[PDB]
């Protein structure tokens, strides 16, 4: 049990070994046949990540439950209720998560290093995150850290995840306690 | 060794033409009406130029290859210039 | 260059379905070509298109979004004909929406509507009502209008009877597609087939009860009197050419008027010019009739068309087979001029390999040539193998399509603390091309039998060989190979026959005592032949096959013998070429040693079990040891014993083992039936066969020298038989063959079975 | 048997199995989730994960079509382009059947059609959308597919070739050029048409194969 099985491909990585494409010099006073083509591939330099090392779990748009959120980040987004901001606040020692820089004017916080737990992750991941809201209310978290195995973690791919599961969080504490 | 073999069935290969047919083409032909009655030719021109190459081979019964080949050259206007038949081989 | 305001698709994918431009052109024939291509998306139910500019103004009222559709397997039509959620649905549904559900009611009725109601963001959503009545039966239906024969004999055909009980199944209304179309299609042919030249159904009339509650329909006719034939005359092309045709119209004058024997003049001269290239013939029959003469002259209009040509052979449907497979088994020739019976001949040897089930041809042609075609082979592509594991430790394992390539590869191995046998054969086909096939086997067979250590019976058998097979005709081919086998043997007892092999092998062993030693390597030339014309490679419907293998020594060798054996199979369908099929097959088999003989006693042939006659236990038939005293070397560490001296007895003693003889018939007849109810209409894949068992063993070499008491084991005499049930189910581990049966006879063919499974690769 | 639990419960219950799960048995939750609530919230992510699951669980038939229907049905977007590696994910994995796919076989030939259709679906996916991190990959795997359809063009090319069908081998081959010139089965199928040609007894076509043969070397 691995759990990397769950993050890759099927097939095997023997595509990559596939040799490069050079076209046909022609010869003088003639030409090869033309073309069709039909087949073709333009020209994209890198940079992403290929084989068994690209991650093909799907992509994350949720939670949503006014419900519908606006694009991802980099960036978190949350008709809407009264006041008290503190709610956040609230919620966020609900799940007793650390906090260490604490503003209560722009009602916006920085989240620390309290890591997350997922079944198909294979090594584990953490960060620290940025709680802020502005007004008719919407609560935005975004991110810089990550860490997998103490290694920072750049890519798009688990940026939207890792968001959008502390905002998940957010969501279900202020969905319990709102309702 | 093999003096004598056995078996194979028979291989055609080729545009079919019956003699008679080829005597029907004529020098001012506009490469539409060649392919009136002769055929599509199954072996056209690349590299570059403009011939249509109707070939004749058979392969009966172990017996041996008889082919007839007629390459027609056609201008730039789809007028054929060049007419050319070597049948059997060598 | 302004649009507005498009609920859905944005601009992207609107502005590139238009040919635009983007600045300019004014061509008024633009905007009924944009309007055109817009209204082409299927985006919008209105689309329009004005300049107020300088710059060009459009307008766009977008496509209903389906919410949900209401139907109050209710939504089976419906998500196919059909629309799920999704679309963009518009005016021409509401059409074709409603009459669709109303046909489809009339199956397994109703008069619907449609409700659309639209909700906010994007436009409707849809709710269909239904209505209790009315139905409709086949009321009364009748021509006027015959005179001959009589209207109820007049009317079969496919359809519509209206109407009597009793008891009457199936039932019960009909219409439409092949109904009444198609049964008045059957009484055109009725009428034109028997005389009735000149036959033509004036309109129709359908009318409906006032009540709702029937259906009559009418037809009209003008019959033509009668017109017995005469004559036939062919005008038109081709080098096809003509005394084929001309012998395809022999049809004598005098003979009255039949209008199927002029289809199948039709059919005839465009199957016949369809062997020669001309894959499309326009062909037409115009009869020419005369009314002072009771005669009739047919006109037969023939144009062959442009020989057709094959540019490219495709094979789809194969994810394991090779593409050299499929492409080596065909006579047609990519590049070079087409004809029928050639790709014919290619199903044919693609059904025959029986590698794929099942196997179609389509012949289609290539867009603007008309002279190009393209023939493609679809093909299932069915499991090839099987794998055996018994447990003592038994696996073998089948395989006739090895991955790709068609390498028939098996092995054998069974190991427990008595036996060790293996066995692996290889035959790969079309060595070099043309069919020629080479193969080896290899044999190891060892067994002792208390071991610890070298006391009792020992037999050890090497085996190797390599045969070399090709055709000569198209469904002949013929092998020629040799092989070498290795015996040893220790001990083993006394027994007759086996010793009478050994007597005259030159070797005098004491007579009963114990043991003995004998070793013997032979090298043999085997020889075969294999018929093989059939349905397909597996459960075929029509054909047989007839194999011949043969064997003789060469010197110098310690044995010296010749053996030949023959099976047949033949597969006769009793309806048309399918479902109903009766079979039989043969295997005979006989040899003997050459100059002082004997055939040695690993030679012999066995009968019974599933291979042979079913209902009894393997390598049992015929022949069975008779056997001596002796002493033992061993004794009675808990075995028991035949005949041995002490526990006493000595005079000679019979057995229940057995050995078998040089000599073997068996014949099957098996009445091949479908599976019984509850089929998959898939059930191609089971097969459900009665049959009956018959066979027998003998050995050339008895007596006369035993007066006994003991039987006669040189006679066919006596056979066995067996009659049941079998039935064969491939799985995907393997086709199942079970058989429940037996006897007839025996008449001492000692054991039995009555329920045999195999897998298998068992015939 | 799936439960009435309430929508929301469910889908945690179905993600939690999916994640660390067999899939097919949260595939039945995730299919049951797609019943009710027809159009949203979750629909979409309910559909990604049927998706996902039903591909990773091998039942590609029904992958293909529910992709099918998500990229017909919502093309917003994104995220597309991720299901539309999917779609020629798995029209590649319909290639491949395979135990063969254990020992060193060479699928180059069979039957490509799935490389044709994953080739098509890859190339709409980069052509396109070249920025979402699947694309440079599927570019890889747009060569690879190249590369296996001029084996297929080549093996064909082989047969006749051992056949004695040289017009065909010379159409095969003349297909080639026509289509994947600058692949390594074209450049190794030139000797092939210079046999054809010099077999069938033209030798003027020869010599301009051979020229060509002279012009590069490999690969």
């Amino acid at each position: 049990s691995d759990s990397r099985y769950k993050r890759q491909v099927s097939g095997d990585e023997a595509y990559l070994e596939a040799a490069p494409l050079a076209e046909l010099h022609a010869p003088a006073g003639m030409i090869l046949p033309v073309t069709s083509g039909d087949y073709a591939i333009p020209v994209t330099n890198g940079s992403g990540a290929v084989g068994k090392a690209l991650d093909i779990r799907p992509p994350a748009q949720p939670l949503a439950l006014g419900a519908r959120t606006q694009f991802t980040g980099d960036t978190a987004s949350l008709g809407r209720g009264n006041t008290l901001w503190p709610q956040v606040v609230s919620v966020l020692q609900a799940k007793n998560y650390t906090i260490t820089q604490r503003d209560d004017a722009g009602q916006t916080l920085t989240t620390d290093w309290v890591q997350w737990n997922r079944l198909d992750e294979d090594e584990q991941y953490r960060g620290r995150y940025q709680i802020s809201v502005k007004p008719q209310q919407a609560v935005t978290v975004k991110l810089l850290n990550l860490e997998q195995a103490g290694k920072p973690v750049a890519d798009a791919a688990s940026m939207q995840r890792y968001s959008t599961e502390m905002m998940n969080v957010i969501s279900a504490g202020l969905d319990k306690s709102a309702t | 060794t093999l003096e004598r073999v056995v078996y194979r069935p028979d291989i055609n290969q080729g545009n079919y033409l019956t003699a008679n047919d080829v005597s029907k083409i004529r020098v001012g032909m506009t490469q539409q009406q060649v392919a009136y009655a002769l055929g599509t030719p199954l072996m056209s021109d690349p590299f570059g130029t403009n011939t249509w190459f109707y070939v004749f081979r058979q392969q009966p019964g172990h017996e041996g290859v008889t082919q007839q080949t007629l390459t027609l050259t056609f201008n730039s206007s789809g007028v054929l210039t060049n007419i050319d038949n070597k049948p059997a081989l060598s | 260059i302004h649009f507005e305001g498009l609920q859905r698709v944005a601009v992207g994918a609107a502005l590139l379905s238009m040919p635009v431009r983007t600045g300019d052109t004014v061509n008024d024939e633009d905007i009924s070509n944009t309007i055109r291509a817009l209204f082409a998306t299927g985006n919008f139910e209105d689309v329009r298109v004005l300049r107020d500019g300088d710059t060009l103004l459009v307008q766009v009222k977008e496509r209903p979004t389906i919410a949900s559709i209401t139907f109050s397997m209710l939504k089976q039509n419906l998500e196919a004909s059909g629309v799920r959620v999704g679309e963009s649905l518009d005016r021409t549904t509401i059409a074709d929406i409603e009459k669709g559900l109303e046909d489809f009611y009339y199956s397994v009725s109703a008069s619907v509507k449609a409700v659309v109601t639209p909700l906010p963001r994007n436009r409707v959503d849809l709710k269909l009502v239904f209505q209790e009545g009315v139905s409709a039966e086949i009321q009364q239906i009748n021509i006027v209008g015959n005179h001959a024969f009589t209207t109820d004999e007049l009317i079969s055909h496919f359809q519509l009877r209206d109407e009597v009980p009793w008891w009457n199944v199936v039932g019960d209304r009909k219409y439409q597609k092949q109904k009444l179309a198609g049964d008045l299609e059957t009484l055109r042919s009725y009428y034109l087939d028997r005389g009735y030249a000149r036959f033509n159904i004036d309109s129709t009339q359908v009318s409906l009860t006032p009540d709702k509650k029937g259906i009559y329909v009418t037809v009209n006719i003008t019959e033509g009197d009668q017109y017995k034939l005469s004559g036939v005359e062919v005008s038109g092309n081709l080098a096809g050419h003509s005394a084929e045709i001309e012998q395809l119209t022999k049809i004598e004058p005098g003979e009255l008027y039949n209008g199927t024997k002029v289809t199948k003049m039709e059919d005839d001269i465009k199957k016949l010019l369809g062997r020669y290239g001309y894959a499309y013939p326009r062909v037409q029959s115009m009869p020419e009739i005369n009314d002072a003469d009771k005669t009739v002259k047919l006109r037969v209009n023939v144009d062959a068309g442009n020989r057709f040509y094959v540019r490219k052979i495709r094979f789809e449907g194969n994810d394991t087979s090779k593409d050299a497979v499929l492409r080596r088994e065909m006579r047609q020739m990519e590049g070079a001029w087409l004809g029928s019976d050639l790709v014919d001949q290619g199903k044919e040897r693609l059904n025959r390999l029986g590698f794929f089930e099942t196997v179609d041809t389509d012949t289609q042609r290539v867009p603007g040539s008309p002279d190009q075609v393209d023939v493609v082979y679809k093909v299932k592509e069915r499991n090839t193998g099987s794998f055996n594991f018994g447990i003592s430790f038994q696996a073998g394992v089948q395989q006739d399509n090895w991955l790709g390539t068609g390498y028939a590869v098996g092995i054998n191995g069974t190991k427990n603390d008595y036996q060790t046998y293996a066995e692996l054969s290889v035959t790969n086909p079309y060595f070099t091309v043309d069919g020629v096939s080479l193969g080896g086997r290899l044999f190891y067979n060892d067994f002792q039998a208390d071991d610890a250590d070298l006391s009792d019976y020992t037999n050890k058998s090497y085996g190797t060989d390599v045969t070399l097979g090709f055709p000569i005709n198209e469904y002949n081919s013929l092998r020629a190979g040799l092989g070498y086998v290795h015996n040893s043997l220790s001990n083993m007892q006394p027994q007759v026959a086996m010793w009478r092999y050994l007597y005259s092998m030159g070797e005098h062993p004491s007579t009963s005592d114990q043991d003995n030693s004998f070793k013997t390597d032979d090298f043999t030339f085997n020889y075969g032949w294999t018929y093989n014309k059939l349905d397909r490679g597996y459960f075929p419907t029509d054909g047989s096959r007839v194999n011949l293998t043969g064997k003789v020594t060469i010197p110098g060798s310690d044995n010296e013998y010749y053996k030949v054996t023959l099976d047949t199979a033949t597969y006769v369908p009793i309806d048309d070429d399918h479902k109903w099929v009766v079979l039989g097959r043969t295997r005979w088999g006989y040899g003997d040693g050459l100059g002082g003989k004997e055939m040695p006693f690993y030679e012999n042939f066995y009968a019974g079990g599933s291979s042979t006659v079913r209902g009894f236990q393997s390598n049992t038939i015929g022949p069975k040891a008779v056997y001596f005293p002796h002493q033992a070397s061993n004794y009675d560490p808990d075995y028991d014993y035949e005949c041995a001296t002490q526990d006493g007895a000595k005079d000679l003693c019979k057995s229940d083992d057995a050995v078998g003889g040089n000599a073997m018939a068996v014949a099957s007849l098996e009445f091949i039936t479908p599976t019984p109810f509850i089929s998959d209409k898939y059930a191609n894949s089971v097969r459900t066969s009665f049959f009956w068992d018959m066979g027998t063993v003998w050995d050339t070499n008895w007596d006369s020298s035993q007066y006994s008491g003991y039987p006669d084991y040189s006679d066919p005499s006596n056979i066995r038989m067996s009659a049941g049930i079998a039935l064969q189910w491939m799985s995907p581990l393997g086709p199942l063959v079970f058989s429940y049966a037996q006897p007839f006879k025996k008449y001492d063919g000692d054991k039995a079975e009555q329920f045999q499974f195999n897998i298998g690769k068992t015939w | 048997e799936v439960p009435d639990n309430p929508p929301n419960e469910i889908y945690a219950t179905a993600q939690q199995k999916l994640q660390d799960g067999n899939w097919r048995q949260a595939i039945t939750q995730l299919e049951a989730l797609d019943n009710r609530y027809p159009f949203g919230p979750y629909s979409q992510q309910v559909q990604l994960d049927l998706i996902y699951a039903y591909y990773k669980n091998a039942d590609l038939p029904l992958a293909q079509a529910a992709i099918d229907r998500f990229i017909r049905l919502n093309p917003t977007h994104p995220n597309i382009d991720y299901v539309m590696y999917m779609r020629g994910l798995t029209n590649m994995a319909l290639d491949d059947s395979a135990l063969q796919g254990f020992f060193g076989v060479d699928r180059s030939d069979r039957d490509p059609q799935h490389a044709r259709a994953a080739f098509s679906d890859f190339s709409k996916l980069v052509r396109g959308y070249p920025n979402s991190q699947y694309t440079t990959d599927a570019t890889k795997r747009l060569v690879f597919l190249k590369d296996r359809l001029a084996k297929y063009e080549y093996s064909v090319a082989e047969y006749y070739t051992e056949r004695g069908a040289w017009v065909a081998v010379v159409n095969r081959v003349e297909g080639m050029l026509r289509d994947y010139p600058d692949t390594q089965a074209t450049r190794d199928a030139l000797p092939l048409m210079e046999n054809a040609y010099r077999q069938m007894q033209m030798n003027a076509q020869a010599e301009k194969v051979a020229k060509i043969i002279a012009a590069n070397s490999s690969n």
